[PDB]
Order: structure tokens, then C-alpha cells, then sequence
């Protein structure tokens, strides 16, 4: 319970450049 | 990322009164990964809900969050002396897992007068090249003031300090002093100082001053 | 019994380095994540750091990134904070949790003072008087933290307000004690404010006459 | 409890038009971006298209631009993706995908089949023993997928269905086998179990030896 | 713009060994919106590594990845038999946010050798109006197999179809059918049908065979 781990970005928004 | 802040900056309750304390995110929240946490100065930090719903071990009954949409809530049933402290809400689903910026949960009590007195420098501190000079604001409520230095009237900044002490436990009130602190040279330059006090239990801003050049 | 101690840190100056120890015991060490939270004076909790049970992962706050090394030892049972290239914002207690998420078990807290200044002791000046009577003592210019404030050997404790210190632009904190009297022990009784400071070892009493 | 469910998949000629839905359940559809990913027969995966949680912003692999369109109703916890002028190399299984980082949670997916051929059944056919092996041939169906299940579920051990095969016709066959002793040769009856859903055919087919 | 190439397509070690999955991009990587999946056949894809070095919640300590320059690696330190499947990577920062092709993880194993059998067309294929001869390779190792048709004794090409299992969780091992198809005439036009099994694994060809045909 007390070891969570790195959860995952769902939304990623779109990157430019 | 995502920032947490907290509503309201200071919450003002009676012991035995119900307690609500906030939690926003900047987007909704997509998980239960939420804590809130208890702090009294000088002591260690304590967890008290996690999993947004869940109290930890030994948490009184009293204590019970909830968590919908964009907004997180602590929520004290009836209000504990002993739950008069400082509360951080946290995430932890990810880095970062950063913390609320606080919320001050302080004890409410009937509007009061700060007997505000001054200090002039000591000739002591006038040998050394320095002056400062002080004024005081004793045990008034609530914690909200303002003071201003005015050298010939003349509106001063950038050359004070404040500093306030913590909640009496039986007063319940607080203690401001601001100390001025300018050049022996720029000491003599004027001869009338003072600081101006504000607050509620004011009808008009009171002065205390001197004239000793 | 979960055990966590925080053990290094103190003085150090912009620049300089310091490693923190988190000596853990009471349950199995290499089986859970632990997490660095520090809070600085006048601020709030902030988290730090964290790492994974095995060591593999490591994240960090972002002010810390490039400077700060989280690491850990299973077979020592002992979590480490490399802190190089320390800054004033840097200055605050040191705590170490376990876990990663909720963090029910805290260490005590290790101080860590990052400062260009030096050891100084304060310099006492009275706050002369001139319903009651108010009168106190200016204690400025001393660095480290802290400094003890008695009146009358401790005699007078009702009616003292002792402030927080603040900290001036130098470098240096200044503190400033107050009590209030009524008229009667104003030239009767003698006020001297007991003031203590033991990172100088100065040990200063200064009488407050009314003028 | 993260639920994603497809429909609106099955048999479409050339040019035709075709709506996929993806129903949700268990997290609040608006505030996740979503997803669709498909993946052809002997194909690898297939990212396709993804939209923003408030539909402003949309995303389309080059093949399906100007074709394809996503949308999504937040108020009714549907994504849906209208695909226009299907061509034969659209035929996949196509999935539903919350978010649009890391893809944790997917759908089971609905297939979708491009071509000019009619919905057909299966024949199934024995295949006659002479230790001993014996298994069914599910031959000339259309269009994909076949069941096929051995004495209804009973024998779950040494069974090998074997992957479809596309033929010169057009049409899929396949089969599947299963090794048993010869002890068992009459004492045990052997029944496969074929069922095809696109054209309702259920099919009970006794192995005897010959 | 950015394309993502895996090596190698297919990739053959033993249990116990440690795998190192490449997928290059055409321009260096500027970002970690990297990826990995594992397939399992029968099953959805599994997210395994996230941010090009994290592991989803769930996922063993064996799995980890890496991402440097052009090449993003994901390292499966210590093979289990049921880490065999096939393994995508993803960048997920832009549009479009592809996939490789992928790389499949076989188990290596000793070899085995195909128990052969073959069935003849069943009298209600007859009277459709064509004949279809299975040869059955069950449980063998490795894939590499060769299963010819023999009418008679002339050889026979192009009327036959081969389809192959995948890797048994139990044996580790795979199967083969081959299926000749030739019309009703064709198949009264001789008598004698045999399938000639030539393997790795075999130390001569067995030839499983019926007669009866007409």
C-alpha cells in the first residue's frame, strides 16, 4: 500500500518543435 | 504539472465546530493517490487520510476525506483542541509528488484591541554605527494587521521587518513586532518617527510615536 | 517497531556538500520504496525525493535535479541524500518516510543550514520603557539558530513573548524579546533578560532600566 | 473498473462506410484522452487515430486521413470512429485505448472486413483416426472468426486449432486436432464443437474411426 | 516523420538469458514519450515500460529500459518461459504516435521430434465436389520443417497450404498441418496419397500414408 510505483501520464498532450 | 492549492489560507472555527479544508488541482483529478496530512510546529509531520477516503491507523473517527471532480476535502466532524494545526494535502500517483501549499486552521475567539506600544534605539546600538527602532502590537485577534513606517511622514519601504508568535494557549490571541532598521547617519538626518497601526478592533489607525530625534 | 533516524547535515556553506543517512530497522528494508520531504522556515512541506525498493528508479523535485543524489544500501538498511552544490533555499529539516505514497512512518528530522555567514554571537540592547508598562530586549546580528530568552532567571515566565527571529539581508537573524508590567514594579523591580546563545557560547544579561 | 467495450464492426464491401462505438464505464470519459489501434492478420500493431478529452484536437495516422473521422460524445461515455471508403487493406481487429500516452488499459476489440465476398458458413468435416490423433476440418467460411471447442469444452489438453488460411476462393479454413490413446478408440465419443456468429452456424460433429 | 525500426524481427534464446530489444529511430530520440508493449497471443498488449525508463505499475523487476541517442533497449535481465511473446515499442510526444514493427521472443528447447499422421477426405467432402488430405506434424522442435505431397509417387507443388501453431506454454513446442487440395477428378484420377515429413529432429523421413483413394 505504501509502495506505489510511477504511475503512467494517460494524457499526453501533443509536442511541437 | 499538475499544482495543487488549497482553500482557505486561514479557516477560523471554535472548537466543536464542523471543519471543511480544500484541495483544487489545476486539472481533474484521474485517481484516488491523495493524501492529507497534520503538522504542528516543531512536531513531526502525521498522515491522516490516505487513498483520498481511507484514515491511516489511529486516526480518530472525527477525520474522514473525499475527493470529486477538481476538488479534495478534508472534512473534521467536530473540532478536537488537539486538531488546531497546519493540514497539506498531497498527490503521489507520480513525480511530482508534491504537496498543497497549507491551510492554518486556527481558533476563533472575539474581536481584539492590540495595546500597541514603541521603542526608541538604545544609545548602546547608536555607538555602533546602526539604529532600529521597534514597535509593538500585544495580544489582539485575529492574526491580520499592517503597520507602516513614515520617517517625517514621509512613506517608508524596503527596510522593515515583521514578526508574529504563534496562538496563545489561553489568550488565543497573537503578538506582532516590526523593527525599522536604517543607518545612524540617516537617524539624525529626521527627527519624528512613528508607525501607524491597523486593524479591526480600530475604529480609526492608532499611533504611537515618539520625538527624539 | 519501525526505526527511521536521520543522521548528518548542519552548517555548510554555498557550494558545499553533505550527505544525509536514514538508518532504518524494524521491518524489511530492500521491500520498500523510501522518500526524502524537507520543509524550509516559513514554507510549506515539500517532497524531495523518492527510490524504488531495488534502487532502479529515482525521481527528484525539479529544484533539486543535477544537484541532489538519492541512493540507498538494502544490506546496510540505510537511505542516503547526496546533497552537492548546496544553496540558501536549501536550508531546512530533513525528513525521510517510508514508502512512496501516503507516508504513515516519519524520521525525526535532520536540520541542514546552508549560509555564507559565519559563528557570531548576538548583541543585547534594551528596550527601555518611557495601562502598563511594556519593555523588552533586542537581541541582533547572531547566526546560527537559535538563541533562549529568560527574564529574571526564569523567574518572570508570565506575560513574555518571545518572536520568531527573522533574517536579515546579511545573513544574520535578529530576535527581539517583550513583557509587560504594571507601573508599581517599574522602579522597584529590577527586569534583566537572560540571554543564551551556545553555537558562540555567549551568555549575555543585560538590565532594562526605565529612562 | 476501467470497461471498454467495441461494436459497429463486421462485413463491408469496398468504398462502403462503417461506425465504430466504443462504450465506457469505470472512469470519467471526459477527462482521458482516448484511442484506437488496430492490427491486420500477420501484421503488427497499428496506431490509427486519438482525440483530446474535449474533442478539440484530433490525430490521424496518414493512410486514414480524409477517410477516417473520431469524435466523442462525453455526455454518453462513447468514442466513436466513422470510417468512409474502406478500403481491403482497413481489414483488422480493431481496439480501444484510453488515454494517449501509454496505453495501460484496452478494449477486446471488433473486426472489421473489407471485402467483396458474401457472408458464408463453415462445412466441417471429420477427421477419421486410424498413439492416435483425430481432429475437424472447418473449411470455405467467410469471413473471420471460427470457434471451434472439443467435446463442449471437456477436452482441453493436446487440442492445436490451428490459424485460418486464407484460400484462392477467397474463402478461410482451418483445423483443429487433438492426440488421444487408442484405448479410447470406441469407450470415448469425440465431438468437436464449431461455431461461426457471422453467419449462425453451430455445428456438433461426431469423430468416428473409419 | 520519426519512424521506429526494431532488430531483430525474431529472436531465439534459452530460459534464463538476458534479452536486449533495440528500436532505433531514423533521427536521434529528442524526448523519453517512449514505450514498451509486450503481446501475448490470445491477449491485449501489456504497457511495460513508460517515460522510456519507468515501469508500469505491475510489471517485474527483470523489465527495464533505456533510451540513448538513436537507441531505445529494453532489457529483460533474466528470461522466464512465460516472457515469450512479442515485444513493440511506441513514441507517444507526437503525432503520429506509431508503433514499430515488432520482435518476437522464441524459447529455445531440445529438439523434439514431429509425431506425423495424416487423414484421408471424408465421403461428404466427396460428393461436394472436392478432396481435401490433412498431414498432421504434432509437437515438434524446432519450426524449420519440410512437408512434401506425394500423389502416387510423383511429387506434387503448388496445391498445398501449411499453417503453423504458435509456442505451447507447456511444451514449448509447435504444429503443423498441411492441407492438399485437388478437385474430385483429380483425386479419382489416382489412388496412393503420402506425406514425406523431412525434419532436423528426425533421423530419416517418415512418410505416414493411406491408400483407397479413388
Amino acid at each position: 500500500e505504501e509502495n506505489v510505483e510511477e504511475n503512467v501520464e494517460e494524457n499526453v498532450e501533443e509536442n511541437v518543435g | 504539472e499538475i499544482v495543487l492549492t488549497q482553500s482557505p489560507g486561514t479557516l477560523s472555527l471554535s472548537p466543536g465546530a464542523r471543519a471543511t479544508l480544500s484541495c483544487r488541482a489545476s486539472r481533474t483529478f484521474t485517481d484516488t493517490y491523495l493524501a492529507w496530512y497534520q503538522h504542528k510546529p516543531g512536531q513531526t509531520p502525521k498522515l491522516l487520510i490516505h487513498g483520498a477516503s481511507s484514515r491511516a491507523p489511529g486516526i480518530p473517527d472525527r477525520f474522514s476525506g473525499s475527493v470529486s471532480g477538481t476538488d479534495f476535502v478534508l472534512t473534521i466532524s467536530r473540532l478536537e483542541p488537539e486538531d488546531f494545526a497546519i493540514y497539506y494535502c498531497q498527490q503521489y500517483g507520480r513525480s511530482p509528488r508534491s504537496f498543497g501549499q497549507g491551510t492554518r486552521l486556527e481558533i476563533k475567539r472575539t474581536v481584539a484591541a492590540p495595546s500597541v506600544f514603541i521603542f526608541p534605539p538604545s544609545d548602546e546600538q547608536l555607538k555602533s554605527g546602526t539604529a532600529s527602532v521597534v514597535c509593538l502590537l500585544n495580544n489582539f485577534y485575529p492574526r491580520e494587521a499592517k503597520v507602516q513606517w513614515k520617517v517625517d511622514n514621509a512613506l517608508q519601504s524596503g527596510n522593515s521587518q515583521e514578526s508574529v508568535t504563534e496562538q496563545d494557549s489561553k489568550d488565543s490571541t497573537y503578538s506582532l513586532s516590526s523593527t525599522l532598521t536604517l543607518s545612524k547617519a540617516d537617524y539624525e538626518k529626521h527627527k519624528v518617527y512613528a508607525c501607524e497601526v491597523t486593524h479591526q478592533g480600530l475604529s480609526s489607525p492608532v499611533t504611537k510615536s515618539f520625538n527624539r530625534g | 517497531e519501525v526505526q527511521l533516524v536521520e543522521s548528518g547535515g548542519g552548517l555548510v556553506q554555498p557550494g558545499g556538500s553533505l550527505r544525509l543517512t536514514c538508518a532504518t530497522s524494524g521491518f524489511t528494508f530492500g521491500s520498500y520504496w523510501m522518500t526524502w520531504v524537507r520543509q524550509a522556515r516559513e514554507k510549506g512541506l515539500e517532497w524531495v525525493a523518492n527510490i524504488r525498493h531495488d534502487g532502479s528508479e529515482t525521481y527528484y523535485v525539479d529544484s533539486v535535479k543535477g544537484r541532489f543524489t538519492i541512493s540507498r544500501d538494502n544490506a546496510n538498511n540505510s537511505l542516503f541524500l547526496q546533497m552537492n552544490n548546496l544553496r540558501a533555499e536549501d536550508t531546512a529539516m530533513y525528513y525521510c518516510a517510508r514508502g512512496s505514497g501516503g507516508l504513515v512512518h516519519w524520521g525525526h528530522g535532520t536540520l541542514v543550514t546552508v549560509s555564507s555567514a559565519s559563528t557570531k554571537g548576538p548583541s543585547v540592547f534594551p528596550l527601555a520603557p518611557s495601562g502598563t508598562a511594556a519593555l523588552g530586549c533586542l537581541v541582533k546580528d547572531y547566526f546560527p539558530e537559535p538563541v533562549t530568552v529568560s527574564w529574571n532567571s526564569g523567574a518572570l515566565t508570565s506575560g513574555v513573548h518571545t518572536f520568531p527571529a527573522v533574517l536579515q539581508s546579511s545573513g544574520l537573524y535578529s530576535l527581539s524579546s517583550v513583557v509587560t508590567v504594571p507601573s508599581s514594579s517599574l522602579g522597584t523591580q529590577t527586569y534583566i533578560c537572560n540571554v543564551n546563545h551556545k553555537p558562540s557560547n555567549t551568555k549575555v544579561d543585560k538590565k532594562v532600566e526605565p529612562k
